[PDB]
């Protein structure tokens, strides 16, 4: 039907704020923020493939990706947030 | 192994005259004694920019030296399209 | 006699025509290029650099600092003056939306 | 066992992943880039929800709405920086008047 | 009906962005600012409109004619 | 009778209209005025409700933003009050 | 080392258009570098516009469509009208 | 086996067809082409090419020089509202600027 990440949304809000609630409109805001962000990033991650030769897009790409988008401290907590990631998945 | 003399002070290179030249290609017929150090900052600032950018191209690559593709997709990326280094 | 001096204004004016009607780069090479590779050396040592590298950021600087000289003039001006001054640029980039 | 619970994510790493294939963005996938992604992804969320969440309670309201969110994009730098050009609805701006039109 | 943007509305506007004093000239060049800025968006939303072989403009449409201006829009996917 | 001097009530209503969030055109007249445009391009077309929200949503942010460049435009000016080439010289800057 | 460019194809409408005048190696390299361009940015949006329509594959409509969305105008008009007429020639 | 004919004299144009076909298919761009997309776009091109070289050779001509340079490119891309529209975020390389003088900087 329609997808939404409302769910995922909700959890991370339940996390960080225990007590607050959200509008449907701020909730359906924060989706095409979502998106937005997605379309970004994986449009900037074709092109490193394309610049590069290679067919495959691996978590490396994304990182790159990541270093061009996002501005200072924000990209230093993303790629530690990946890395994380990463790390903890792989065991 | 006989690497140059380190970098120091290298924005007195971007001389007053220099400026003024570009200034006169702008149409600008008078200029304020200040007008110099605060186009020397906006400069840098740009130059950050761009260069942050070309470099994290050239790590990708996993290659050592910034070619002019890495500039010219760095710039892109900025909607500062530049023609003449294709190829 | 009393030497030949042109007034003030006289000069500027030949000197647009003169750089208007031209093309070539106006900074001086090799200090621009030490310049860059300061800058550089600030993210990650070593770097080396192609040369058809430098000459096209050179390119982008400068085109980038006519543009903002145009408009920069142009605030001057909305302003009944006839001098650039700081606060010019400063309202020129916070409109470009650069700051 | 789900793939975000291994990776200790909120966001759907599966999810994500049929997105990328569909896309048309690359030809393969690597198994660690929609894990990569999906946390990126988080982090930004629960970035922006916090800075939400502060807004709000200066306001004494229980439920972050719209204006909350203007108010806390606009008000932090990166985060304005990131979305320079972004119009949110029904978000208002900032309060701020030039301190030249204020009396005396 | 360009008429139908009164000068109240407009005055309104610039209080939200913080013009104190206005001249009566404004309004009119306003508009005509206004009618500028409708006419691209509307030539780029028909034409998703027309590409689809729909005849009723979506608010997709929009917010695709909107992204492609530079000028994105959250809250209506 | 009591009088306000002028500028205060300005002030106050750019208190007010920067607090809040509320469509400040009519909807009626701007449907109406969406509707005149579109039919100069193709005849017939209708609208969903949501897609004329949010072209307003769109029109007004645009303006706000506008009259925003054009405030800073004329303080530099050491004026108060802006005026139509203070607006073309906004425009003229973003590129527009 | 074999590198392709528009480079023969700009020197024959170059020889159509204006018969004794030649071109700078640096000017056909900016010419290779505006087709590029334009051609990314045409396939781009025509990607767009197949994704949001859930159609796979890309058609001339799309394509036309593209074309009216990035030029202006008049330019749109003719550039329309000559890759219809190229179209139908090459059909029949 | 027929005698080989381009796409590009069956379509009576200058471009490469085939070329423009490959990209296309290399170029990640949809799953599927259809025959006559790449006939379309390679006419577009065309027309672009030839009217850009139109307003550079006028150019060129004016200015009493036979073989056209970067400068008169830059010349003919600013002195055209819907090409100076279409490049208005494009840098010309060796392009300098229009000849333009603010009128109240002349003496009275």
């Amino acid at each position: 039907r329609k997808e939404s990440y409302s769910i995922y949304v909700y959890k991370v809000l339940k996390q960080v704020h225990p007590d607050t609630g959200i509008s449907s409109k701020a909730m359906g805001i924060m989706n095409s923020f979502v998106n937005d962000i997605f379309e970004r990033i994986a449009g900037e991650a074709s092109r490193l493939a394309h610049y590069n030769k290679r067919s495959t897009i691996t978590s490396r790409e994304i990182q790159t990706a990541v270093r061009l988008l996002l501005p200072g401290e924000l990209a230093k907590h993303a790629v530690s947030e990946g890395t994380k990631a990463v790390t903890k998945y792989t065991s | 192994k006989r690497h140059r003399k380190v970098l120091r002070d290298n924005i007195q290179g971007i001389t007053k005259p220099a400026i003024r030249r570009l200034a006169r290609r702008g149409g600008v017929k008078r200029i304020s004694g200040l007008i110099y150090e605060e186009t020397r900052g906006v400069l840098k600032v740009f130059l950050e920019n761009v260069i942050r950018d070309a470099v994290t191209y050239t790590e990708h690559a996993k290659r050592k030296t910034v070619t002019a593709m890495d500039v010219v997709y760095a710039l892109k990326r900025q909607g500062r399209t530049l023609y003449g280094f294709g190829g | 006699k009393k030497p030949h001096r042109y007034r003030p204004g006289t000069v500027a004016l030949r000197e647009i025509r003169r750089y208007q009607k031209s093309t070539e780069l106006l900074i001086r090479k090799l200090p621009f290029q030490r310049l860059v590779r300061e800058i550089a050396q600030d993210f990650k040592t070593d770097l080396r650099f192609q040369s058809s590298a430098v000459m096209a950021l050179q390119e982008a600087c400068e085109a980038y600092l006519v543009g903002l000289f145009e408009d920069t003039n142009l605030c001057a001006i909305h302003a009944k003056r006839v001098t650039i001054m700081p606060k010019d640029i400063q309202l020129a980039r916070r409109i470009r939306g650069e700051r | 066992k789900t793939r975000s619970s291994r990776a200790g994510l909120q966001f759907p790493v599966g999810r994500v992943h049929r997105l990328l294939r569909k896309g048309n963005y690359s030809e393969r996938v690597g198994a660690g880039a929609p894990v990569y992604l999906a946390a990126v992804l988080e982090y930004l969320t629960a970035e922006i929800l916090e800075l939400a969440g502060n807004a709000a309670r200066d306001n004494k309201k229980t439920r972050i709405i719209p204006r909350h969110l203007q108010l806390a994009i606009r008000n932090d730098e990166e985060l304005n920086k990131l979305l320079g050009r972004v119009t949110i609805a029904q978000g208002g701006v900032l309060p701020n008047i030039q301190a030249v039109l204020l009396p005396k």
